[PDB]
């Protein structure tokens, strides 16, 4: 892994030294050019994972995670050096710091091999996050919403601190390859109930979980293009990652204490689906899809079956690069009309006639059309589902119906009618507008040529 | 004009096509499977020269 | 083998080249139009000579080529199966388009996105065939939602009206809750059994398959426009006249019913469906031709006319008489197609008026469309010889001589005469009596393209059936042998219908006034559905969403 | 005045188009019997 | 069916079960009964792939037509002769259907009135 | 793709009936496999022995991995991992390939159901009888097993099923 | 960069903040009501009549046409779900009620004559079909090493 | 010809609406009132619209208010409001109850009878 945590680190040398006005180019084609070699990570056998050292592995589960990572920086520079043209050189740099920071910790977050690793790097991560959602962040509103972080770790992070070293003095490591062979059964007990939720509630609220969800249309309303990919793409990902991973020493707790939650999920999107029909603005309403995609992860997990977790890691992959082009999309109007309000701007097809095409191709992947991996992994949780309860059918199918009409609502809203008569200012679409949606729908329609690659280690 | 049409979007695309499922496709177990033809009585197979007994003589109705 | 499996595939490829050439190669922009109607033209010769194949000697093949993906003991290959229904198919659909791609040129020549419009129909036509070759059912679904996201695009071409994108959205919202029950199959079936692919589930047989054939019925329910999931196919005439003539009345409205003919060796077993199947087509034949003969839009009549046809294909398949009912969607297919066309040149001739209230006198203005308005118009009713009558005749006559719903066989006959009274009413409006359109006459017919287009489908509409009807295999045990009066109950009806409805025309002509029948109110507000369920459900399901 | 008048004036009935042709539809019928009796006749 | 009116409006045992056909023993009154033969070989059909629902007693001739349109190929017109053996071995087929139907009529009637009698 | 083993992949032997045109009407079908023969079989057939013959110029090999059979789960110490990992990335190699065992016989099934026609009804009761024998065997070593399964509870299962059979056989006596 | 005061408020509970209120929002007092006063969170906006936009007149010069709304006129709280796509609530030729029982009737009746249909089938008089050799028991994939209880289907 | 019964999907007709029949002095003010509002909004909007040197975005202030007002967090609501609060804790916790024994229910069925051999699964062989 030092292959790649190194280079990555060697880019904030490269910003901080490079000339003046070379720093987004240096950065964004040194960037790209560690993505390249993160393709090295595919290098996967059907028994074994890829264990590179004593702290650091790479299995099938991380592999695409780390690959959509090294992936997402490139554009995350190209998407965000627009609006950072007004503002002064050395606060320039910093942002790209942030980036590069945050980059580094998520590399190591994925591939961390014991779980109290696993979790620090899972909190660093946070610092980088709120700095860039912060001093960067669009609003100055003042939220007074740190409340939701107070809940968050008095009620996550917390617990997961200490189940996980009650853990280790009780298995004697958390080397994750250790606790696949020594890993016991965890017998009903309200000490174990408790062991249960502090394991889980951390990655529950970060998914987000319906009922915690409140957080994150908050969270992109105020960040910048930057917090908002990352944010949507990754940082949510870090969550079902994490539960991918810890529900391995839960069992058969998990069969019995699950029910609770699958219940928030499963009516969860048909609940947060709905509101999408009734957003007022886009980064919420793209906001709101997040929470419904994701309550397919959350049943997936908790299920656990082979199928299903097939599903959540196509899923995962997929809603990553579908909701990061959807936020650019819709920043990509706001960087004219400079307004979140969906009905402001309207019938934009007749000005923008490639843009329209973009968007089109992003929803058409967002209500699933097939083949797209974006139906593949949701097509895989529907079928496993079906099986842990033929009703569930009538909720899934639900949300495939729902999900379609936000999706195409969206489109319709935005791209078609008239256009809004006082509105002079839709300059035409810039190459780097363009480059930039074609680097999210690009792979992301090549992938439904080699599925197998984002199908997770139950392939 | 439609010289032009059917080399190159009739007559091409068959040679590859017809290079792809000889070559690639029949050469895997099972890839085309086709329904075995129709025997009727009083035929002749071309494998072994057989040749069906012909059928029972029909009740000879009015016919 | 050789020339059956080649020349199988080079169709489905030949006509994906002029998209290929979209995104890349300048050799010839402006002349996309007819560079696109050729392809048609090629893939439909090209796509005879496996059918040629298949009539000589009953040649059937599968295809899989390619392993796309193996999820544990379920394996996904790119599989093609060139059968009875696929064979038969794939010529009268590749020859309906080839017609409308010519009529396009000239209905859609004015507009400047020509070869936008182009591109979208060849796009549906790909995933049509790709519909009907399938072998498995995930590339079942390519197919079946590819069609689906084609409707949107092409209902919603004139993006400025408002009616336009919410009969768009209107068209998925239909199609995607009847793609519930197409989920619900795919979930059966892997989980009860081990495939998507259709060979594995015709030879394991499950005894009971109440769920799964619910769900493929609920499918065809709303692909298919069937009642309770019908108001979106009357509401999908918003798009180009094209749009509706090669869509949403001829091909990809089957695509229900062809779901259905797919899995006759399950449904032939499973009486319960195949009672729901002849209930669910009964009422909504009956219930679209109630309502066709009260509008006064020349397009909306043919849109129900698509309905209540439909209908009787779902009647079939629940009398389990599956071959016919494609027989009927083949020979349905020409003659729908020529409507259209037809009222298609009299709206353009006419200055875009669709109502046949404005319409008439155009008996001698336009005799090429009147001719072919007439043979196409008798083709539906029943007329003896003509190529509706090789598959509506003999439906009538498996629904009367079988073992099925009383209810559901009076509905059928009645709903054939009904089909008479709608037959005559766009003939008696538009093409008899004086005329009534606006002063300034440009009435013009004369160009090639439009007539060569009618005149090719012309002789599908009297030919076609006698042909199809005669080489096709047999494959079930016909009845022939029936009371006389059974024997002729379809021409009897249908002759009953015309007598009727001429008499009502004439009364139109007397001066009397008029007056309101609930009846009738019911007949034209289309019972009322589309005004209480496109303003309930809408209005609760948007309110509650913010609770 | 000018929709009933000028040529629109003489439009035919329902029945009257229905057999539009039917005059040469009749000859070429009767025409085509006898050469298959014809034909048939010379075996 | 005109007769449909007499099982649900008139009376019901007299008409026949068409489900239950038949409730009688094939002697109770066919003294001699001739077994019906099947001229083609199972073998045969099932080299045919005929349609299992197509194989029953009239298949020999059907058989025999589809051999003919296999050889008559291009011509779609030749086979006429053929078709019509079939199709009125099929008729003929119907027909004993139909007798079967009645004689399960005359029976319930002729019980009907026999154990009546008796009864007053 | 050597060529498919006949044992492994079989195909009954092909009874194709001869032609026996009765008719003077000329048959398209074999008009066009001519010319079909002469405009794509030859020209194509000849870029493939083109191609061939420099494959067959240069010849080099790949081989089929080897792998030992090593304890199983039932000889490994409780807890003593690196048994426990030779002998689970074993059993996962053995799950994986039973996997591609149901998949072969599964394509038999579905070869036989399209070749046999309107009669597969009766002609692959082989066929469907072989399928359901290894699904059974599948499903009694690897079904319910979960998203995490193991060597470890595969054995458990197994040891669960042989207790119950077990006690059932006593029952009898 | 707009000012505090012109956005919407706490529910207004004096005449003079309802005169307040209804200045802030571009309309005369009397026009003006909130919405009652409990939890909702409508705050102070103003509760216009629910009609969709569907109503409106077509032929006047609207800032917005396609909304057919004008510029700093007030808008509905549901404004989203009264566009014109949406919910519609024109005036209709029909009573709502008389539209739902007719259409109750139409539904419901046939229902209970596919009922009655099926209680009371429709067939042709004519006897059940008979097949050959133990109605194809081994062709219909029955047990070939079972023997099956043999059938005989005599002439008549 | 009963009179047009209104509903909420069902608006009454202008037509035969009983009050603009009747406008008097006071009816007649309000209109020209409402109309007075009205030109003043219309006379803003255009002069920022058809001024020539405006490249942008006419910010509509009523827009602005709508967003806002639609988009609330918790400035509004008491805690224990009975009549509306309660009403939102049953719609909110309530199907979550019921689409438990929904679920818990089917899946002891489910298990039950696969503890007893009774469900045929014999071909189910993905999970
Ligand atoms: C996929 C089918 C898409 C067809 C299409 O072109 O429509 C796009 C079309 C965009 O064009 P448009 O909006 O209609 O109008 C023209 C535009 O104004 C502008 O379009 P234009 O015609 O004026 O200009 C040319 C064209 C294209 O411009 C280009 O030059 C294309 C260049 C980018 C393509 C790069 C692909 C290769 C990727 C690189 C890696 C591979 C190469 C490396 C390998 C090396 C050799 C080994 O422009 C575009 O289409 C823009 C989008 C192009 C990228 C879309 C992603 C592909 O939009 C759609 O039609 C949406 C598709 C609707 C669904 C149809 C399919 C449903 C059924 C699913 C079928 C599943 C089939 C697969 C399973 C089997
Ligand atoms: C985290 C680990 C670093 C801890 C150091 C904290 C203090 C650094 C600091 O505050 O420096 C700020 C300095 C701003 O000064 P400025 O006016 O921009 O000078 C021109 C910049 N080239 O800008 C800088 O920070 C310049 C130094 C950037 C650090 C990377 C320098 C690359 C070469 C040495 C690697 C140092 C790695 C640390
Ligand atoms: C506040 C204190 C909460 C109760 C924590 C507790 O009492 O843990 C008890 C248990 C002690 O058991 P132990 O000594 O480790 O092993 C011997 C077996 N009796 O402790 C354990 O064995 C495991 C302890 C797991 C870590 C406990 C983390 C404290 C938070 C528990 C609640 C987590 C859920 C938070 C709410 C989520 C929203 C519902
Ligand atoms: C869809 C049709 C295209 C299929 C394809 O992309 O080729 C794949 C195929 C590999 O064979 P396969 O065993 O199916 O590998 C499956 C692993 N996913 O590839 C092959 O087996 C043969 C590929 C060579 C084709 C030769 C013809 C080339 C024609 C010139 C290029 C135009
Ligand atoms: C089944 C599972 C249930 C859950 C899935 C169904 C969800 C239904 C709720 C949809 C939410 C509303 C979506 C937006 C609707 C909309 O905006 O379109 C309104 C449109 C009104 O316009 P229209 O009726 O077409 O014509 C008027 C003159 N232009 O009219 C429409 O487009 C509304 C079309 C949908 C109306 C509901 C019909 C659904 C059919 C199912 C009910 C029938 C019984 C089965
Ligand atoms: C192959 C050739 C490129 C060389 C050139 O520029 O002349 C290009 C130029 C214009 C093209 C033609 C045009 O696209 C349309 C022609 C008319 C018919 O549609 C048949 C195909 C048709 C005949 C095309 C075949 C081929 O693609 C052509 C002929
Ligand atoms: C069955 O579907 C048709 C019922 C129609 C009534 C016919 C009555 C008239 C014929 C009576 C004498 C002929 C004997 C069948």
């Amino acid at each position: 892994m030092l292959k790649y945590i190194i280079p990555t680190i060697m880019l904030m040398p490269l910003t901080w030294l490079s000339k003046n006005n070379m720093i987004w180019v240096n950065s964004t084609a040194h960037s790209l050019l560690i993505s390249f070699t993160s393709l090295l990570l595919m290098n996967q056998f059907g028994d074994n994972s890829l264990n590179f050292s004593l702290l650091f592995f790479s299995d099938s589960l991380s592999t695409p995670l780390l690959i959509l990572t090294m992936w997402l920086l490139p554009l995350m520079l190209m998407a965000s050096q627009h609006h950072l043209s007004k503002e002064n050189l050395t606060r320039k740099k910093l942002f790209i710091t942030m980036l590069i920071s945050l980059q580094l910790f998520l590399i190591m977050t994925f591939t961390a091999m014991e779980l109290i690793l696993f979790y620090i790097l899972f909190e660093a991560t946070l610092v980088p996050t709120l700095i860039i959602i912060t001093r960067w962040g669009n609003q100055t509103e003042r939220l007074n919403a740190g409340l939701y972080f107070l809940f968050y770790t008095l009620a996550g992070s917390l617990p997961l601190l200490v189940a996980l070293i009650y853990i280790q003095n009780t298995v004697g490591s958390l080397n994750f390859l250790m606790l696949q062979y020594w890993v016991q059964p965890v017998h009903n007990s309200w000490s174990n109930v408790f062991m249960w939720l502090a394991c889980m509630m951390a990655f529950m609220v970060k998914m987000p979980l319906y009922g915690l969800h409140l957080w994150l249309p908050k969270a992109h309303v105020e960040a910048p293009i930057a917090g908002s990919m990352v944010l949507a793409a990754v940082l949510l990902k870090l969550g079902g990652y994490g539960m991918l991973r810890i529900t391995l020493i839960l069992n058969p707790m998990t069969d019995f204490m699950a029910y609770p939650f699958i219940m928030l999920s499963l009516w969860g999107m048909i609940m947060t689906s709905s509101i999408c029909l009734r957003q007022t603005d886009l980064k919420s309403l793209i906001a709101y899809s997040s929470v419904s995609h994701m309550a397919l992860v959350i049943v997936a997990i908790l299920i656990q079956t082979p199928w299903s977790y097939m599903g959540a890691t196509a899923l995962m992959i997929a809603h990553g690069l579908t909701s990061s082009m959807l936020f650019c999309l819709a920043n990509s109007n706001y960087e004219r009309i400079h307004s979140r309000t969906m009905i402001l701007a309207r019938g934009l097809q007749t000005l923008l006639p490639l843009m329209a095409t973009w968007w089109l191709l992003a929803s058409l992947t967002n209500l699933a059309l097939p083949p797209t991996i974006n139906l593949i992994g949701e097509l895989f949780v529907v079928m496993s589902t079906f099986s842990w309860s033929n009703i569930t059918i009538i909720l899934m199918g639900v949300n495939m119906v729902i999900t379609a009409l936000y999706s195409l609502y969206m489109l319709i809203m935005t791209q078609r009618g008239k256009y809004t008569y006082h509105i002079n200012n839709i300059s035409p679409s810039f190459t780097r507008e363009n480059a930039l949606m074609s680097l999210h729908i690009l792979p992301l329609l090549l992938l439904t040529l080699n599925p197998k690659i984002i199908l997770g280690p139950l392939y | 004009r439609h010289s032009i049409f059917a080399f190159t979007h009739v007559l091409i695309p068959v040679w590859i096509i017809h290079y792809y499922l000889k070559y690639h496709v029949t050469t895997k177990p099972y890839t085309i499977v086709e329904k075995k033809p129709r025997i009727f009585p009083g035929d002749t197979i071309l494998e072994t020269g057989e040749v069906i007994p012909p059928m029972k003589e029909f009740p000879d109705q009015h016919h | 083998m050789n020339m059956f499996s080649s020349l199988s595939l080079v169709t489905l490829l030949l006509l994906t080249m002029p998209i290929m050439m979209m995104s890349f190669n300048t050799y010839k922009p402006s002349n996309y139009p007819l560079y696109v109607k050729t392809a048609i033209s090629y893939a439909f010769i090209t796509s005879m000579i496996p059918t040629m194949m298949f009539i000589h000697s009953g040649q059937e093949l599968i295809i899989s080529n390619w392993h796309w993906l193996t999820i544990q003991t379920l394996k996904l290959s790119l599989s093609f199966k060139m059968d009875y229904f696929s064979m038969m198919f794939i010529p009268v659909a590749l020859f309906v388009t080839w017609s409308i791609m010519e009529f396009s040129m000239w209905y859609m020549y004015s507009d400047p996105n020509i070869n936008k419009f182009f591109k979208y129909l060849l796009l549906f036509l790909i995933t049509m065939l790709i519909l009907v070759t399938a072998n498995n059912l995930f590339q079942l679904f390519i197919g079946w939602e590819g069609v689906g996201i084609m409707s949107f695009l092409l209902i919603g071409w004139w993006y400025g009206r408002a009616d336009a994108n919410t009969a768009a959205l209107q068209a998925i919202l239909y199609n995607r809750i009847g793609d519930i029950g197409f989920i619900l199959a795919m979930a059966w079936f892997l989980t009860n059994l081990n495939t998507w692919d259709l060979q594995q589930i015709f030879m394991l047989n499950p005894s009971d398959s109440n769920m799964p054939l619910i769900g493929l019925a609920l499918a065809a329910t709303g692909k298919s426009a069937q009642f309770g999931l019908h108001p979106w196919l009357p509401s999908a005439m918003e798009g180009p006249t094209p749009v509706s003539a090669l869509l949403h009345s001829s091909t990809m409205v089957v695509a229900g019913i062809f779901l259905l003919i797919r899995f006759y060796p399950l449904t032939e077993n499973n009486k319960y469906i195949q009672s729901i199947t002849l209930c669910l087509g009964a009422i909504t034949t009956l219930f679209t031709a109630m309502c066709a003969l009260t509008q006064n839009d020349i397009k909306k009549i043919i849109a129900f006319s698509t309905s209540s046809q439909l209908g009787l294909m779902m009647v079939t398949i629940g009398i389990n008489q599956p071959y016919l009912a494609f027989l009927h969607i083949c020979t349905h297919a020409f003659f729908k197609a020529m409507l259209f066309m037809c009222s298609g040149s009299i709206i353009h001739s006419l200055n875009d008026e669709q109502d046949i209230r404005k319409m008439g006198g155009l008996f001698k203005a336009m005799p090429f469309t009147t001719t072919a308005l007439i043979v196409g118009s008798l083709a539906l009713t029943g007329m003896p010889f003509l190529t509706g009558f090789y598959s509506k005749d003999l439906i009538i006559e498996a629904a009367n001589t079988s073992y099925t719903n009383a209810w559901a066989l009076l509905m059928t006959l009645i709903a054939t005469s009904f089909t008479a009274i709608y037959s005559t009413r766009i003939i008696f409006f538009a093409l008899l009596g004086q005329p009534r359109f606006p002063t300034l006459v440009n009435i013009n017919e004369n160009n090639p393209l439009l007539i060569n287009s009618i005149k090719r489908l012309l002789i599908g509409s009297l030919f076609a059936g006698y042909i199809i009807s005669n080489n096709i295999p047999p494959t079930t045990i016909p009845q022939m042998t029936m009371p006389y009066y059974l024997k002729t109950t379809a021409l009897i009806v249908t002759i009953l219908g015309f007598i009727l409805a001429l008499e009502i025309s004439n009364m139109t002509k007397n001066l009397k006034y008029h007056y309101p029948s609930n009846a009738f109110k019911f007949s034209t507000l289309l019972g009322y559905f589309p005004t209480i369920m496109h303003r309930l459900a809408p209005y609760m399901n948007l309110s509650m969403s913010q609770k | 005045a000018w929709r009933y008048m000028g040529g629109f004036a003489n439009n035919v009935s329902f029945v009257g188009a229905l057999l539009k042709g039917f005059k040469w539809g009749f000859a070429a019928f009767v025409v085509a019997i006898g050469a298959e009796y014809y034909l048939e006749s010379q075996k | 069916g005109a007769h449909l009116a007499r099982r649900y409006l008139g009376d019901a045992s007299v008409e026949p079960d068409p489900l239950r056909m038949p409730t009688f023993p094939p002697d109770y009154g066919f003294p001699e009964r001739k077994e019906r033969e099947m001229v083609a070989t199972q073998q045969e059909m099932n080299d045919a792939q005929l349609v299992l629902q197509q194989r029953d007693y009239c298949a020999h001739y059907l058989i025999r037509f589809l051999k003919c349109k296999r050889d008559s190929f291009p011509n779609f017109l030749a086979c006429k002769h053929e078709r019509h053996d079939w199709d009125y071995c099929e008729h003929l087929d119907y027909v004993k259907r139909m007798k079967e139907f009645e004689r399960e009529r005359r029976l319930l009637q002729r019980k009907k009135r026999r154990e009546q009698r008796e009864a007053d | 793709p050597d060529s498919w083993d006949k044992d492994v992949y079989p195909e009954p032997p092909r009874r194709t009936p001869a032609p026996s045109p009765q008719t003077s009407l000329p048959n398209p079908i074999t008009y066009l496999t001519k010319a079909f023969d002469l405009l794509v079989d030859r020209p194509v057939t000849l870029v493939r022995e083109f191609i061939e013959r420099q494959h067959a110029k240069n010849k080099y090999y790949y081989y089929h991995r080897e792998f030992r059979r090593v304890p199983d789960i039932t000889e490994c110490q409780e807890k003593d991992v690196l048994c426990m990992f030779e002998a689970e990335m074993q059993w996962r190699r053995d799950y994986k390939v039973d996997q591609e065992i149901v998949n072969i016989i599964q394509e038999r099934l579905k070869a036989c159901q399209q070749r046999e026609g309107e009669s597969h009804r009766q002609n692959c009761a082989k066929e469907l009888e072989q399928f359901t024998q290894v699904v059974k065997a599948y499903q009694d070593r690897y079904h319910d097993l979960g998203a995490h399964y193991s060597a470890r509870k595969c054995l458990a299962k197994q040891k669960q099923r042989m207790l119950a059979e077990r006690k059932a056989a006593k029952e009898a006596a | 960069h707009i000012t505090k005061d012109m956005l919407p408020g706490p529910y207004p509970k004096t005449p003079e903040e309802r005169a307040a209120a209804a200045k802030k929002y571009n309309m005369r007092v009397e026009d003006y009501e909130p919405y009652p006063d409990d939890g909702t969170g409508y705050g102070d906006y103003p509760k216009l009549p629910d009609r969709s936009q569907q109503e409106r007149d077509p032929w006047y010069d609207w800032d917005h046409p396609d909304l057919r709304l004008n510029w700093g006129e007030p808008m509905h709280w549901d404004l989203d779900m009264y566009i014109r796509n949406r919910v519609d609530t024109s005036p209709t030729p029909v009573n709502w009620n008389l539209m739902c029982k007719h259409l109750f009737g139409f539904v419901a009746f046939m229902l209970f004559m596919f009922w009655v249909g099926e209680t009371y089938p429709a067939y042709q008089p004519v006897g059940p079909k008979q097949y050959p050799y133990n109605n194809l028991y081994l062709e219909r994939g029955g047990d070939p090493n079972k023997e099956p209880e043999p059938v005989v289907h005599y002439e008549i | 010809f009963p009179k047009y019964e209104a509903s909420r999907l069902s608006s009454l007709p202008t037509t035969l609406d009983p009050a603009e029949y009747d406008i008097s002095s006071e009816t007649r003010k309000a209109q020209a009132e409402r109309l007075a509002i009205r030109s003043r909004l219309k006379r803003e909007y255009q002069l920022q619209y058809y001024d020539p040197s405006r490249r942008g975005v006419i910010e509509d202030p009523a827009l602005v208010r709508w967003t806002y007002a639609r988009s609330a967090n918790i400035y509004p609501n008491f805690r224990p409001n009975t009549k509306t609060s309660l009403l939102g804790a049953l719609f909110g916790i309530g199907p979550l109850v019921f689409w438990y024994y929904v679920f818990k229910t089917d899946r002891d069925r489910k298990e039950k009878l696969i503890q007893e051999g009774k469900l045929d699964r014999t071909f189910n062989i993905s999970y």
